[PDB]
């Protein structure tokens, strides 16, 4: 379907104006809501963890994987929303947020390549997936070339993810040299016991892993979600991650790894701590993305890892895009438009939004205290999960680290709630202006679910015990 | 009684117009707390004309 | 940075006895013995202020003379242009 | 007359390190991608010598007829400032040069061998010293050269790679325009 | 096995250590790209395998559409600036 | 997908050994898997030759230095 | 030794012969304005490069994909038979994906040289 997607959307968008071009977003998202509706069904061929291997033995079939595809599916849905849907139709509006005509179909060619890597069975497939994707975020990284941010942004992410990419060949063709293959299906355990192999792996890992941020060599990555437009800056802070992330915990290559240990509690301790003196947004969400991107690490070393890492990408997916939403939402509140690309840049220009919207504020708390990790929130019930799984492993040194950062880094989640609740002088009293249904509707979907998943969090275990067991 | 503060209760600057001005270019703070623009369109408006 | 060796006499003289074998002409021998002779001025001979006439010397003249082969590499100090290159149009379209 | 032609990878080695050391060198960048043309011909002399002259033409016809072309295209149209190697500038450089040299180096050579105490792993490396004896059969019955099997298995076992990078190739025309042009509407 | 290693090694520290140049990151990223493509076809013909050759095949198209989008790139950045200095990317 | 064809089409050079080990691995389970290390020790052997290597250290030393 | 290497030697080992004898023979006794280049002509120190239009620098980035769709069908060409109808098929879908790129670039007028100086095409209205 993405594949028809992309080859109709190439004519379709060749073939008519830029006046079309919000039209044909929200026709593709018509399209992958009836996709992921009617298509939905195939779950039923992972019946007791049945596994499929397809084009060969190149491309790999799971519970997990469709899990993550369908995941990826409902995130594509609300960030083509945010393109396809004005907030307001005033001149303002249509100044910031326009879809530039060939976004859409990057976006695509992104959410193949991630499917792509989560779905690979051999490296060379991993190899030209992880090109896809990189090619393509670059590009969306750059397609609004009238900003000075976002042009520099591009070249530093293009050189990164280069040399990043050479060590992922390096790996590759390393342990082709070794073993003579490009598939992990070739590993047991006398191969593993037998060979000294975790140089390779590790390097392999790393290679994927400073590719979504993790310490020492984060500041790249959240200099260049700071430089980026705001719609642009939500998607290429949460899908290559969900993607790179799945491929590695779905491959067992660190199982207990002193290397991934150590970088792991250096990516909680600086996504904790360097997030305590930022002021603006985008720099405290990335590094709350980074301190997340450091718990989902940990269970790289684990061996049955489905469940926690599952739950955990989810209600960090959809917080992701809840807070996204919110600071996009505030912008009509602010008095100080800062860019044409970033218009809300300082977490103090949220400052008095209880006395504007109330309610905008209470899921900016519902979010703030699902990242905190409060009960009866989704957030509480993943770390929960996470430390399950960590300490039934003998990681009880992580597990310390693992609360202090989650202290730590409730300051910095606070600071947006604590200035959104001071009083502010120059309230709202009236605006004939309404912000967007369809926008409006899916922001509070995402704090219903937020607020209220837990109630079903014994049919998720129930049915998981059928699917992944 | 307003001055900002921010997370650990550090100081923290009010963002105006004031300060991007050619005075506050060319100066070497962090990419965190620099406040200089350079997409503002009060510094763009003449680019590429 | 003009390039000078200043190897022996016995070399050179040779050297240059040698290449007196071409057509062209080349730096003589002889060349080389006066470059052991320094001028020797003759107090008793007229000079150029018995004909009213004042010379120039070289490094007056040595501009002049040599900027045919100048270079030219490069402007100086291209910083400070940022910003005012950043309002002219480089690619049309 | 026999071993005349025996270090001819050896050459290729040194011309290398050679060529490399002139791209971090060179003053113009335009002779820095001179360099690394240079660099492909001796990459694809070693191709021929240990038998895959195919992968030198390609190389030849892809990276220098193309990629390097575009390189030098872009150089003439695009103002490209450049600092000169300088003593003042990169001699601080040197510590962390030589350890990462040293390191990088080892660590690439140890990285290969399966041995389990770390000094061998090198020494491994360095155990170039016996010949390969190339016996001869007669069961290949076929004409088939490496590019026919490289179309076999990407046309058949591998056909899925080759119609992902069908995609690939469209995002290297549709990237460009996106970036590039600008629209009317 | 040691051409490329060395070639990569080499290509790594002159992008690292760059103070001059963007022309000279373009240039170790394809010599890194080449080295290990080096590697890969020794091993190619010493296993006499073909996965390795098919695997450098791709590498070339990959690098060729790489070169394509960094050069768009870079021409998007030289479209708002005008001059690629020694500095700043 | 392209594992164990060679530069010309057919059977690499170390396939025997390689199926040798792959037959043993699929008569065996996770537990009863350490009976296939002197097949896997092959495979690894064709491929890098590192116990003739030895043996050959061993043989040039006693042309080495017992006559000189 | 064989006659191509010796062919693919020796052209380049000899084809300097030609600007020996040419050095060696030939006058050289040069001018200023036999340095010179033009009949005027001037520039200050005003910049090193031109503005240029997109085209002239899309069409060579344009040659990496399509030169590198047609070398990728070497490998089709030299296993046809091989593949019998099954790689056929594949091909031709490869094209087919191919072609529709290169409809975006044709429909996008990439490749086009577009022109500023408009004439005028609107009609002459006088206010009474
Ligand atoms: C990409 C850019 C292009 C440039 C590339 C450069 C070449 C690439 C070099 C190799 C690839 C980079 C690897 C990245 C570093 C991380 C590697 C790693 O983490 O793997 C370590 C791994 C063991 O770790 P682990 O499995 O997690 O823990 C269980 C332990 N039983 O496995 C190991 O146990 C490792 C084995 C230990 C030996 C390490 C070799 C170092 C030797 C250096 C000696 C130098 C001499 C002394 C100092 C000289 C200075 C003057
Ligand atoms: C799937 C779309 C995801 C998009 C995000 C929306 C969340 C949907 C959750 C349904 C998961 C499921 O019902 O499945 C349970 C899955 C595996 O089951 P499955 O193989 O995927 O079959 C599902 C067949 N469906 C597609 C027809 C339904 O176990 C898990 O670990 C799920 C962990 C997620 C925890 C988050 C709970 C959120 C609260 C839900 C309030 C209604
Ligand atoms: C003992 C627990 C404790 O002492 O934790 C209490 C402190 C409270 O810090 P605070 O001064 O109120 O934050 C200042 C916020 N303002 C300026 C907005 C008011 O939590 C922390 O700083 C982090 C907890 C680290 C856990 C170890």
């Amino acid at each position: 379907m993405l594949i028809l997607a992309i080859i109709s959307l190439i004519t379709f968008v060749s073939m008519s104006k830029l006046s079309d071009n919000r039209a044909i977003i929200r026709l593709i998202n018509i399209y992958l809501i009836l996709v992921l509706v009617l298509d939905s069904f195939l779950y039923l061929l992972f019946l007791n963890n049945q596994t499929y291997t397809v084009m060969g033995e190149l491309l790999i079939f799971n519970s997990f994987t469709f899990y993550i595809d369908m995941l990826i599916y409902f995130i594509m849905i609300v960030i083509s929303s945010l393109y396809g849907y004005n907030l307001y139709n005033n001149n303002l509006y249509k100044t910031l947020f326009e879809p530039k005509k060939e976004l859409i179909i990057l976006f695509l060619i992104n959410i193949l390549g991630a499917l792509l890597i989560v779905h690979s069975n051999d490296f060379i497939t991993l190899f030209v997936a992880i090109e896809l994707q990189s090619y393509s975020i670059y590009l969306i990284t750059a397609i609004y070339n009238s900003s000075y941010k976002a042009s520099k942004a591009s070249m530093l992410y293009f050189f990164m993810g280069g040399i990043l990419s050479i060590l992922i060949a390096y790996s590759i063709n390393t342990y082709y040299s070794v073993l003579n293959s490009y598939t992990l299906h070739s590993l047991d355990s006398l191969i593993i016991n037998t060979l000294d192999l975790n140089l390779i792996l590790i390097a392999l890992s790393l290679g994927l892993l400073f590719k979504i941020g993790i310490a020492p060599l984060h500041k790249w990555l959240i200099s260049i979600y700071e430089n980026t437009p705001i719609l642009i800056t939500i998607y290429i802070s949460l899908i290559p991650k969900i993607s790179i992330l799945s491929y590695l915990v779905l491959s067992n290559i660190s199982i207990n790894s002193l290397v991934i240990s150590i970088l792991a509690i250096l990516t909680l301790l600086v996504g904790s701590v360097g997030g305590l003196l930022q002021i603006k947004i985008k720099r405290l969400l990335a590094f709350s993305g980074l301190t997340n991107a450091g718990y989902m690490m940990l269970l790289l070393l684990l061996n049955n890892n489905e469940f926690s890492y599952l739950y955990y990408i989810t209600q960090y997916s959809i917080s992701h895009l809840a807070i996204f939403m919110i600071i996009i939402f505030s912008i009509y509140y602010i008095n100080y438009i800062n860019n044409q690309y970033n218009p809300i840049i300082y977490v103090n220009q949220l400052k008095g939004l209880i006395h504007d919207n109330a309610y905008l504020v209470l899921s900016m708390a519902i979010v703030v205290f699902s990242f905190i990790g409060i009960p009866p929130l989704l957030g509480f019930f993943g770390k929960l999960n996470i430390l399950m799984s960590i300490l039934n492993n003998g990681y009880y040194f992580i597990s310390i680290v693992l609360i202090v950062a989650s202290l730590i880094s409730a300051l910095y989640y606070l600071y947006l709630l604590n200035v959104s609740i001071q009083d502010k002088n120059n309230i709202l009293i009236n605006s004939n202006e309404t912000v967007s249904s369809v926008l409006s509707y899916i922001l509070s979907s995402l704090i219903i679910l937020i607020t209220f998943g837990f109630i079903y969090n014994s049919l998720i275990i129930d049915i998981f015990n059928v699917y992944f067991n | 009684d307003p001055i900002p503060s921010g997370a650990l209760g550090q100081k923290v600057p009010h963002v105006d117009e004031s300060h991007q001005d050619l005075l506050f270019r060319t100066s070497h703070m962090v990419e965190d707390l620099e406040t200089y623009d350079e997409d503002s369109p009060i510094n763009t408006s003449d680019a590429n004309t | 940075e003009v390039r000078h060796i200043e190897l022996p006499k016995a070399l050179y003289q040779a050297y240059t006895k040698a290449t007196q074998a071409i057509w062209w002409p080349t730096y003589s021998p002889d060349q080389v013995e006066r470059q052991f002779l320094s001028q020797k001025i003759d107090p008793s001979a007229k000079t150029f202020n018995d004909l009213d006439l004042t010379p120039m010397e070289l490094p007056d003249l040595m501009f002049k003379l040599i900027r045919p082969y100048r270079v030219n590499t490069f402007q100086h100090d291209v910083s400070q242009l940022e910003n005012k290159e950043k309002t002219f149009v480089h690619i049309l379209d | 007359m026999m071993y005349l032609t025996y270090y001819f990878i050896e050459i290729t080695i040194f011309l290398a390190i050679l060529c490399t050391i002139f791209i971090i060198s060179a003053k113009n960048p335009m002779v820095s991608i001179l360099y690394m043309i240079a660099l492909f011909v001796i990459a694809a002399m070693y191709l021929y010598l240990i038998g895959l002259g195919i992968f030198s033409l390609l190389y030849i016809m892809i990276y220098i007829g193309a990629i390097a072309v575009l390189f030098l295209f872009i150089i003439t149209l695009l103002d490209i400032n450049s600092t000169e190697l300088s003593v003042k500038s990169n001699i601080r450089d040197l510590p962390l040069v030589l350890i990462s040299l040293i390191v990088l180096t080892i660590s690439g050579l140890m990285i290969y061998s399966n041995d389990s105490i770390l000094i061998n792993k090198l020494l491994e490396a360095f155990g170039n010293d016996y010949n390969t004896i190339i016996t001869q059969d007669w069961f290949n019955i076929e004409n088939t050269t490496l590019l026919t099997t490289i179309g076999n298995v990407l046309l058949t076992n591998n056909a899925f790679i080759l119609l992902v990078l069908a995609i690939v190739l469209l995002l290297g025309i549709i990237g460009p325009i996106s970036i590039t042009m600008k629209h009317k509407e | 096995m040691f051409i490329g290693t060395i070639i990569l090694v080499l290509s790594f520290l002159g992008f690292v250590f760059n103070r001059r140049n963007i022309i000279l990151a373009f240039i170790c990223l394809e010599t890194m790209l080449l080295g290990i493509n080096l590697i890969l076809l020794r091993n190619s013909v010493l296993f006499d395998d073909i996965s390795g050759s098919l695997f450098a095949i791709v590498i070339i198209i990959l690098a060729g559409v790489e070169s394509a989008i960094g050069l768009s790139l870079l021409v998007s950045y030289y479209r708002l600036r005008g001059v690629i200095n020694s500095y700043g990317i | 997908t392209a594992a164990g064809i060679s530069l010309t089409g057919g059977r690499n050079r170390c396939f025997s050994e390689w199926q040798s080990f792959m037959h043993c691995t699929a008569k065996t389970d996770a537990k009863s898997r350490a009976q296939c290390l002197p097949n896997f020790e092959d495979y690894m052997e064709c491929l890098h030759h590192t116990k003739e290597k030895a043996r050959l250290r061993e043989i040039e030393s006693v042309l080495k230095q017992k006559k000189e | 030794m064989n006659t191509f290497i010796i062919f693919i030697i020796l052209i380049p080992i000899v084809g300097f012969a030609l600007l020996a004898v040419n050095i060696l023979l030939a006058v050289y006794k040069p001018y200023n304005e036999k340095l010179g280049a033009f009949e005027c002509g001037l520039t200050s120190f005003n910049q090193t490069r031109l503005a240029f239009n997109a085209a002239f620098i899309l069409v060579a980035i344009l040659f990496l994909p399509f030169d590198l769709e047609i070398s990728t069908l070497l490998p089709y060409v030299m296993s046809i038979y091989l593949v019998s109808n099954y790689g056929f098929t594949i091909v031709l879908l490869f094209l087919l994906i191919l072609i529709i790129g290169f409809v975006y670039e044709i429909n996008t007028n990439a490749l086009k040289i577009n022109k500023h100086n408009k004439p005028n095409t609107d009609s002459l209205i006088y206010k009474l």
